[PDB]
RNA sequence: UAAAUUAUGGUCAAUUGUUAGUAUUCAUAUUAAUUUUUUUAAAUGUUUUAUCAUUUUAUAAAGGUUUAUUUUUGAAAGAUUUUUUGUAUAAAAUUUUAGGAAUAGUUAAUAAUAAUUUAUAAUUUUGAUUAGAUUGUUUUGUUAAUGCUAUUAGAUGGGUGUGGAAAAAUAAAAAAAA
């Protein structure tokens, strides 16, 4: 295009910029929506490997990967070897559940979140000072808080057959790990990684000798 | 090297990119995990210098590195630059802000008339610092400066920050904890080539493979959530545990010779400044409970039970039989106060790792004294007492099969076996650690001790040579100490614990 | 929704997108039968290797062994190339017979 | 994130589901999850005024923003292709008694 | 030069050019055949090495 | 910093939330803390100030008052710098204590440059002398006081400059206790502000330091003060303010003048207020920032005498003795000889009468800035003409 | 296009359920390989620490149906040598196959019979071992082969372990790696405990004796007469062929 | 002294080859152009070779260059040449893609001028926004298809006149009437009746064999 | 059409060779001769190993002809860690013909690896495809010259799916695991 007529346009950029900012009413403060993801990266074509629909830089976290949790615990009753015999003691599992979850939710993030052999062996049952739970109920319908104290009563006769199909930290945008072994709540934030390795720069660019006269910056 | 993790920032900044404070904080955090706390300070000063006001994750990674070195000075030069206007969360706000920034865009027009400088954007950390303190991090900016004031000495004013913090844990609802970042790493979505080996793809020994670990954890690890995870009545649980491992850090400095395994005569007896440091903690611990009511019957207390065994253990020098009764008082207390019948919990294996380390420390001594080959024990030390001591203990925890043992669980039970004398460390040794456990090699550092006690010469030397073919095939490999130990009784027993290239180079 | 976003990279398709606005042009009766004949195809090919297993199993036998037995199926610079015969150009004529021209498009 | 499309089809039955969903929370309105939801069936709406409907689609498209209170971004030329539906030699008054009712509903 | 080298504009004379590189080419870019004065710093490193 | 919720407070709320009762609050030394307080701040303590939920203009115009605000203070501060060097400077010279140069005298100057040029030092002497005579006309503890006032109310009117203030680490100068201190001067130097000047929000507006709507209702507001404490007998219905004595003492304000200069029209003559004083009358007009429009603003001779003439109609006064007078004002804000014309021609006071009625105008000192040569030039040709008589 | 939407970068790999190479056959000794360490690291946690679903009273009873689907994977203990119905009887003769049990015949219980059973669609095979009472390892009373009377006894000793895995897959599905749990034995410290009589019984040793002779040495160093490999700290080799480390070069010729 | 680039290009040279170029490469040498075919009779439609033609993409006269100094370059900051481009909208006949003239300019130093040249580009519209006549600000990406590397990041300026007219049920710009040809001879157009078709037929039949009369040449 | 204002009370110059750099010989300079010089005749030993095998050893020429170019995650470097994981496969841009016209295993979409479908598809008079000539390269030469004139870095879809990568039928070193 003709490059001459540029800054005249430019002229005209703030003169239809100025009256725009005049004319009009603003009625409000917009709320921000998520920005999505693009599929136009630049260079060449990545695989399928590492396709993690995220191609750019966001420091920040967005709305839909915030979740409102509340940390129940829930108490086993379980059965210790003293030198006199048996005695009986709790044993308690703390889940992170969300708000809007209903109690057979809470019960399978009881039995993904154990991680131990001896507790969620058989079919067992949530209740409350003696009353069952409502499996198809919300903790809202409950007035389940944190410092509601709730039991989980087996019927050792049975034999739990759970498929666990989902992994333990699966959110909204699909980013798992293969090796994860572990409850997103209980592993730190950062941590050192000593699965890659440390490289540096092996080819020089324009500068590769005796005198750096302009070193080939534009290259 | 650690110099890497300041030198790859520096890079980043010649480099002409804006370093985020997702990078501050990763090397805070790496500089802080190699002990290299003035590089820290250098990264800190790094990005002061850049002009970037960091967020409430890089003001804590920064108040962790002060308050592990114990600089008030730091952090009240960091307090009255930027947490001067820090606040807690009301019931009337909402739990998480919404996002304000809109991202970067330009018009039509202000592509055309604005100059090149106003249109070019690089990722400036400035511009999100109101969307990274989203999430109202201000608790864990509280309780840092209360512990960077006691650390420092400062009894009036890590009491304000602490009135402070219990007022609002107390009073105040809890937050939304902010959600873990996945996009910090470059992972791979599945294995590429699934091909397993097997747990037992060597003859020799049993290996740890990828799926499963089938040999055991070397170190216990306390089995609990995030600190921002936590809610207000565990988070104040969580701070007073923190302040008394600030106590416990503190003590640790002020009398190094005092709080390591022996290697002289002080560590046996208390230190004069113990008794207040004691009454300090006691009056903390009633402090927790007369602030929570019934409440602290439904929190995890087991790190608080734990860190409340390793002070009374370290500061105050208990028995392990006197670790395990203050541990089952507590668990009662915890139990009692629910006002129903109830069921007491188990004691963890972080709370029983501290009983069993105060039954080591009962058993200490001081190996190699000026007497030549005459250890010295405690006053008043009786090694059937401790013994009858530390059997029903472990009787008690493999009685409970919900405790997962560990190698340093088991490390203070040979420890405590190899101090009484008992001759019989080496047994259980073979049993339960050898060949089901990833041990390392200062095992063989008390058993040594346990190999030299021996009647005849000769049953010392096949016993140190066959510690020495077990360090070859376990993969577990000699420490420094074990062969400066076996170095010192080259003329008695004549064992080399020096290969033939080493020495060749040496001299 | 018509400016991108600088900041993340999006399009000008994807920043109207994020925000639930619709911009598109009045399609003509043979752009409309190119979106709503996609699905069609499928249709009719699902219901093929559904209906008649004997001669979707011989024809995908017949594709896989043309497929597996060709000479250039090893990924390579050459075969990763996205013009052939404009890359590598100098075996059209006395070489490679099956493209007789070296430009198909803008390039 | 730009991966796949919705059609009206999927919008059809996603809708009595979003509006299940509504009507066993305890708000009348459903969670800010599905914020991106609605969004995604807000951009599916806009551009499927642009293609060819059936007469079904349209009254199961109109049904399910009855269902869920839901108005879209456009809603002018959803009105549209309802202007160009109601004169056709297809359309009966049960068509007619839906199209007003949800229209009702909706405004 | 393009590729590889720092030159980027003719010795002497030009064919007419608009906005910056109107100000780059007459004023602002780089001479060392400059007898009288250096090629200048950015500010404010020129006040001090006015002499 | 900016809180989701935060928003600009108007004069109401900030006299209704710092409402509290203090009894002899020194001025000049709570200020001296407040300014030490700001000084100590760096560039990334004004960052974040801006609340987010507010639409673009708004945010522009708040982003402007704060920009105004901070480079105002800087410069106090480079000027203080500045002021506590020349100090140090004459203390070190001459060797007399640092707490007794604000009092000394131009003998005394004049006995020390003597001592130190009969010494051999005229270099030394020089210094005395220049810093001595730089000291004279910006050493006095209250220089820029109204300035600074109107910034710490201006602040105070962002509303989110109050928490920035207090939860300081400090020692205790004697017995170095580390502690965090709670008090906020801020809050009882601004509590004392609007407590003591009632019209810190017309000093505020005068002196250029709201961009958001200027100073014309500061300026009515002004005007209806010194009319109701001259007329002392006054009815105010809407935009009308009159005197019921039979004698006329009408204010009227007719219309914004920024609004109604359309730009690209030819109409002659939009005034702001319509002032009758007895016999003479006054259209006041607030210069326009469009130099195309000043010439515009003006009326011509004619209007005015139509004016006048309409005047003769309503009023029943006799054309023998009515003048009329146009009136032009500086655009963004006051400076003083503007409100001293002001006062010479509408209300008809002079000097020290005008001190009596308002007592922040002998210490009020914004003058023209040189800049705007336009606008002197106008306001020199329409200010120095005589009374048009009909 | 369709080409380009992602590289040809980590394509489609054919799975090792259908690579004859990769599949262990249950005809082979390499089945009893891979197999049998597992089940002498079940049984040293069984006698160590009870686990809750090892032992039962029955087979357990799927429907037929159900079968194929909650059978592989699963493993229980019974007493007595009773075998599950709908299954054909293959006893393992082979000495070959036979001798990955030997460490689970000698230092735990004795090995009777090693069967395979394969049922009547050749889909579900279970690996039978009958083992006779009682253990040579110490069994703690709280421990889940307590509960055994065959176990506990030193016909009326015998017990048998049931495995079911199917025929034809990778070795990585016979694993029962939930099984590696590392409790430990309390055998070296009971006789310490207020448990014991022997509690009073045992004198410490708190210093070492003075040592008046020095250690006997060792007999004089006859280096080897026949052709050796070369250095082993060069050729990769551990220090004997068997474990090792190579920069830890010892137990060789020199 | 004050080195040129040549040197630093030399240097370069040396570091890499070790020596910096064989000398006499000139030669003086007479290339003599032999001709074999007939006068007129060269085997090509178009061009007929009967010199000694140069060959070389820069090396030869007269002399071009690219001109870096143009609109795109005063308007985007660019991280490479041909990142962002701004240019028209003019065929839209493909599925997601956009036909977008862009101009570039060609610095002739010998008569010292610059000239626009224009490149056709595809870039992708996912939404089918892209009229023709819409000024478009297309960027780099990675392969789409065969011939699609940009895509469409912002429309600067939309035709209202194509909307209107897609509104209207017409095309967006009407067609032209002039094009390509399809042939050198002149494509006449038949204006015959339904039964002369035959002695039309007839008289162009005769045409085409009166130009293959033309390969006898003389008589 | 402002109309000759009146101490003329300060004259005494310039040159001391020190410079902000394309400068022009229509007859002189570049080419071959009066002069060139000096050799070269193939038929060939890379090495370690666990021995009829296995481990390391990836750009020779002529021919055919190219608008352009580079970097392997894989082998090594390389470390008391470890997954054949450590972003290589892309873009802009610039060729020539004394007698100037058509081109196609074709363009885009795609639930489509391995396209039974859809489309008013794609290149080209701003010079395409083919045919001719043809490695390119501010490196050469000349001049006052942004002019004219030269070039020898290279690459190589059916020889073997091996190898990380085909570059593999031959190279005075690139010293190739004591
Ligand atoms: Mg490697
Ligand atoms: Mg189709």
């Amino acid at each position: 295009l003709k490059a001459g007529l540029l800054g005249h346009y430019q002229q005209e950029a703030f003169e239809a910029r100025k009256r725009f900012e005049e004319s009009t009413t603003y009625p409000g403060p917009i709320r921000a929506a998520t920005p999505g993801d693009t599929r136009f990266y630049s260079g060449s074509l990545e695989s399928i490997l590492h396709d993690t629909d995220r191609h750019y830089w966001r420091a920040v976290t967005d709305d839909p990967r915030v979740q409102h949790l509340i940390p129940l615990r829930i108490r086993f009753k379980i059965f210790t070897w003293v030198t006199s015999g048996w005695e009986q003691r709790m044993q308690v599992v703390q889940i992170m559940a969300p708000k809007d979850s209903t109690i057979a939710q809470v019960k399978d993030l009881v039995i993904v979140e154990n991680q131990s052999p001896y507790l969620c062996v058989s079919s067992f049952h949530l209740a409350i000072d003696g009353k069952e739970l409502d499996p198809q109920k919300t903790l809202g319908e409950y007035g389940i808080t944190e410092q509601s104290q709730i039991d989980a009563i087996e019927q050792n006769d049975h034999l739990l057959h759970r498929d666990d199909e989902r992994p333990r930290d699966w959110t909204v945008d699909e980013i798992t790990a293969e090796d994860v072994k572990r409850s997103p709540y209980k592993e730190m934030e950062m941590q050192p990684l000593q699965n890659l390795a440390p490289r540096y720069e092996a080819r020089p660019k324009g500068y590769f000798g005796r005198t750096y006269y302009s070193g080939m910056k534009q290259s | 090297i650690p110099q890497e993790a300041l030198h790859w920032l520096l890079r980043m900044i010649v480099d002409n990119f804006n370093p985020q404070h997702v990078h501050y904080i990763a090397a805070m955090k790496t500089l802080q995990s190699a002990g290299e706390l003035d590089m820290a300070r250098d990264v800190w000063k790094i990005m002061e210098r850049q002009q970037t006001w960091p967020c409430t994750a890089t003001i804590c990674a920064y108040l962790d590195v002060c308050v592990e070195a114990g600089e008030k000075t730091w952090a009240m030069e960091a307090w009255n630059r930027y947490c001067t206007e820090l606040k807690f969360l009301e019931p009337g706000e909402v739990d998480p802000k919404p996002i304000s920034r809109v991202p970067f865009s330009l018009t039509r027009e202000e592509l055309l008339y604005l100059p090149k400088w106003k249109k070019h954007f690089d990722h400036d950390p400035n511009l999100d610092v109101m969307d990274l303190n989203r999430f109202n991090r201000t608790r864990e900016v509280y309780l840092r400066m209360a512990q960077v004031m006691l650390a420092g000495g400062e009894r009036n004013a890590f009491q304000h920050f602490f009135t402070k913090l219990e007022e609002a844990m107390l009073n105040k609802p809890t937050p939304v904890p902010e959600p873990p970042n996945p996009h910090l790493v470059r992972r791979p979505r599945w294995a590429p080539y699934e091909h397993c080996k097997s747990v037992h793809h060597s003859p020799w020994r049993l290996q740890n493979n990828g799926r499963a670990l089938a040999l055991g954890p070397p170190v216990t690890i306390e089995d609990e959530m995030q600190s921002r995870f936590f809610s207000n009545d565990q988070f104040l649980v969580h701070s007073v545990k923190e302040v008394l491992r600030i106590v416990l850090q503190e003590h640790k400095r002020a009398h190094p010779t005092e709080c390591t395994r022996c290697k002289t005569e002080a560590f046996f007896y208390k230190t004069k400044d113990a008794d207040e440091t004691l009454k300090f903690c006691d009056d903390l611990i009633e402090r927790l409970f007369a602030s929570l009511g019934v409440r602290l019957s439904n929190l995890n207390t087991s790190s608080l039970l734990s860190t409340i065994l390793e002070v009374f253990r370290v500061v105050g020098k208990e028995s392990g039989a006197a670790l395990l009764q203050r541990a089952n008082e507590f668990l009662e207390r915890k139990a009692s106060l629910g006002d129903a019948e109830g069921s007491r919990e188990n004691l963890t294996a972080s709370n029983y790792l501290q009983v069993l380390s105060g039954f080591a420390d009962e058993s200490a001594f001081v190996y190699n004294t000026k007497k030549d080959g005459t250890c010295q024990y405690k006053t008043g030390f009786d090694p059937r007492t401790t013994m009858r001591h530390l059997a029903d203990v472990v009787q008690e925890i493999a009685g409970n099969p919900h405790v997962t043992w560990a190698a340093d669980m088991h490390l203070q039970v040979v420890e405590t076996m190899v101090g009484c004398g008992t001759m019989k460390a080496n047994d259980y040794f073979v049993r339960n650690v050898l060949r089901q456990f990833s041990w390392d090699s200062r095992f063989l550092e008390a058993l040594y001790v346990e190999y030299r006690r021996q009647d005849d010469v000769d049953m010392w030397a096949e016993l140190t040579k066959r510690a020495l073919v077990w360090t070859a095939r376990y993969n577990a490999p000699a420490s420094e100490r074990l062969r400066r130990l076996i170095e010192d009784d080259y003329d008695t027993i004549r064992v080399q614990t020096r290969t033939f290239r080493e020495l060749a180079v040496f001299q | 929704g018509l400016n991108g976003c600088v900041e993340t990279g999006r399009s000008r398709s994807e920043v109207a997108r994020d925000l639930g606005l619709s911009y598109t042009r009045p399609l003509h009766e043979n752009e409309k039968k190119q979106l709503s004949h996609q699905a069609v195809y499928y249709e009719r090919l699902a219901k093929f290797k559904m209906e008649q297993p004997e001669a979707a199993r011989a024809m995908e036998r017949e594709r896989f062994v043309r497929k597996f037995s060709g000479m250039f199926v090893k990924m390579d610079i050459r075969s990763g190339a996205p013009d052939f015969p404009s890359t590598y150009r100098r075996l059209l004529g006395t070489k490679v017979v099956r493209w007789a021209s070296k430009r198909h498009g803008p390039n | 994130a730009g991966k796949m499309s919705l059609t009206l089809r999927e919008v059809n039955t996603l809708l009595p589901l979003l509006s299940r969903m509504r009507r066993e929370s305890p708000n009348g309105a459903l969670d800010a999850r599905f914020d991106r939801v609605f969004n995604a069936i807000d951009t599916a709406i806009g551009a499927a005024m642009r293609h060819n409907c059936t007469l079904d689609e349209l009254l199961d498209l109109a049904e399910g923003l009855a269902a869920c209170e839901m108005v879209p971004s456009a809603l002018k030329q959803v009105e549209m292709v309802l202007i160009r539906s109601v004169m056709m030699h297809e359309c009966s008054p049960m068509h007619l008694r839906r199209m007003l009712q949800a229209m009702f509903t909706l405004m | 030069g393009g590729p590889g080298s720092p030159v980027r504009g003719p010795g002497y004379y030009a064919p007419p050019m608009e906005g910056e590189h109107q100000r780059g080419y007459t004023a602002e870019w780089r001479d060392l055949r400059n007898p009288m004065r250096p090629p200048e710093f950015p500010t404010p490193w020129e006040r001090k090495y006015r002499q | 910093h900016a809180t989701y919720g935060a928003v600009p407070l108007t004069h109401s709320q900030v006299t209704s939330v710092y409402a509290t009762d203090g009894g002899k609050v020194d001025e000049l030394g709570l200020l001296e803390l407040v300014e030490e307080r700001i000084f100590s701040w760096k560039l990334n303590k004004w960052e974040m100030r801006i609340p987010p939920n507010l639409p673009n203009d708004q945010k522009e115009l708040i982003r402007q008052e704060q920009e105004n605000l901070k480079q105002i203070l800087s410069e106090w501060r480079k000027c203080f710098g500045a002021l506590n060097a020349d100090i140090l400077q004459i203390s070190s010279l001459t060797g007399v204590p640092k707490d007794v140069v604000r009092e000394k005298n131009r003998t005394w100057l004049q006995e020390e440059v003597a001592k130190l040029r009969w010494m051999g030092e005229v270099n030394k002497a020089a210094l005395l002398r220049d810093a001595f005579m730089r000291l004279e006309a910006f050493g006095s503890r209250d220089f820029m006081f109204m300035e600074r006032l109107c910034c710490i109310y201006g602040l105070a009117r962002q509303g989110t400059f109050d928490e920035a203030f207090t939860n300081y680490i400090t020692e205790d100068p004697v017995t170095n206790d580390i502690f965090v201190d709670e008090r906020n001067p801020f809050k009882e130097l601004v509590a004392h502000i609007v407590r003591n000047y009632s019209q810190i929000d017309i000093i505020y507006d005068f002196l250029g330091f709201n961009y958001s709507e200027g100073y014309r209702s500061s300026l009515r507001r002004y005007m209806e003060y010194l009319q109701c404490k001259t007329a002392e007998n006054v009815r105010a219905s809407g935009r009308l303010v009159t005197g019921d004595k039979g004698e006329h003492n009408i204010l009227f304000d007719y219309c914004v003048s920024r609004e109604s200069l359309v730009s690209g029209d030819s109409c002659q003559g939009i005034i702001d207020f319509l002032y009758i004083n007895g016999n003479d009358v006054t259209l006041i007009i607030i210069a326009s920032d469009n130099p195309w429009l000043r010439n515009r603003q003006l009326p011509h001779r004619r209007q005015m005498e139509g004016i006048a003439r309409r005047v003769c109609f309503v009023l029943g006064i006799p054309p023998s003795e009515v003048r009329i007078r146009n009136l032009l004002l500086p655009p963004t804000y006051l400076d003083k000889g503007s409100i001293v014309r002001l006062n010479d021609i509408v209300f008809r006071l002079s000097n020290e009468q005008s001190n009596l009625l308002i007592p922040w105008l002998t210490n009020y000192n914004k003058e023209l800035d040189p800049k705007d040569v336009d606008y002197t030039a106008l306001a020199k040709t329409t200010n120095e003409e005589e009374w048009l008589t009909l | 296009s369709r080409r380009f939407r992602y590289n040809t970068k980590f394509p489609a790999l054919v799975s090792y359920n259908k690579l004859p190479w990769e599949v262990v056959n249950h005809e082979t000794p390499q089945f009893h390989m891979h197999v049998a360490p597992h089940y002498e690291q079940l049984l040293t946690l069984a006698a160590s620490s009870p686990v809750p679903h090892i032992i039962g009273s029955k087979h357990i009873d799927v429907p037929r149906e159900h079968r194929l689907r909650l059978l592989p994977g699963m493993l229980y203990l019974l007493d007595g040598d009773t075998l599950p119905g709908e299954f054909t009887i293959n006893r393992v003769l082979d000495p070959t196959a036979l001798q990955y049990y030997g460490r689970l015949s000698s230092q735990i219980v004795t090995v009777e019979a090693v069967r395979m059973l394969v049922p009547d669609d050749l889909r579900l095979l279970c690996n039978c071992i009958t083992f006779k009472g009682p253990l040579h390892l110490p069994v703690a009373p709280y421990a889940s082969l307590a509960s055994l009377r065959g176990a506990s006894q030193g016909g009326s000793n015998c017990f048998t372990l049931y495995h079911f895995v199917r025929p034809n897959r990778p070795p990585k599905e016979l694993q029962l790696e939930k099984y590696y749990i590392h409790a430990p034995c309390v055998a070296p410290l009971s006789e310490f405990a207020s448990n014991s009589d022997e509690r009073g019984n045992w004198r410490p040793r708190l210093q070492a004796p003075k040592r008046t002779r020095r250690a006997t040495p060792l007999p004089a160093y006859r280096p080897p007469q026949s052709y050796l490999m070369g250095l082993a700290e060069r050729l990769a080799v551990v220090p004997g062929g068997c474990f090792g480390r190579r920069s830890l070069m010892w137990g060789h010729w020199f | 002294p004050w080195w040129n680039f040549q040197t630093e290009h030399r240097q370069r040279c040396v570091l890499m080859y070790g020596g910096a170029r064989t000398k006499n490469t000139h030669n003086a040498n007479h290339r003599v152009f032999i001709k074999k075919y007939k006068r007129n009779a060269f085997p090509n439609r178009t061009r007929h070779h009967w010199a000694v033609s140069m060959t070389g993409v820069l090396s030869q006269r007269p002399r071009r260059m690219p001109w870096p100094y143009d609109l795109t370059s005063l308007i985007f900051n660019q991280p490479r040449q041909g990142s962002d481009k701004i240019g028209y909208v003019v065929g839209t006949s493909m599925l997601k893609t956009a036909v977008v003239a862009t101009n570039h300019m060609v610095y002739y130093p010998k008569f010292n001028q610059r000239v626009s040249r224009t490149k056709r580009f595809f870039a992708h519209d996912e939404d089918l926004a892209c009229v023709e006549g819409d000024l478009v600000h297309i960027k780099q990406c990675r392969k789409i298809s065969k011939y699609k590397h940009y895509y469409v990041f912002s429309i600067l300026e939309p035709n209202v006149e194509g909307r209107e007219r897609l509104k209207l049920g017409l095309k967006a710009v009407p067609p032209p009437l002039f094009g390509y040809p399809v042939s050198r001879r002149i494509v006449k157009l038949n204006l015959t009746s339904t039964e002369g078709t035959q002695e039309k037929l007839a008289a162009a039949i005769q045409e085409h064999v009166q130009d293959a009369y033309r390969f006898s040449g003389p008589t």
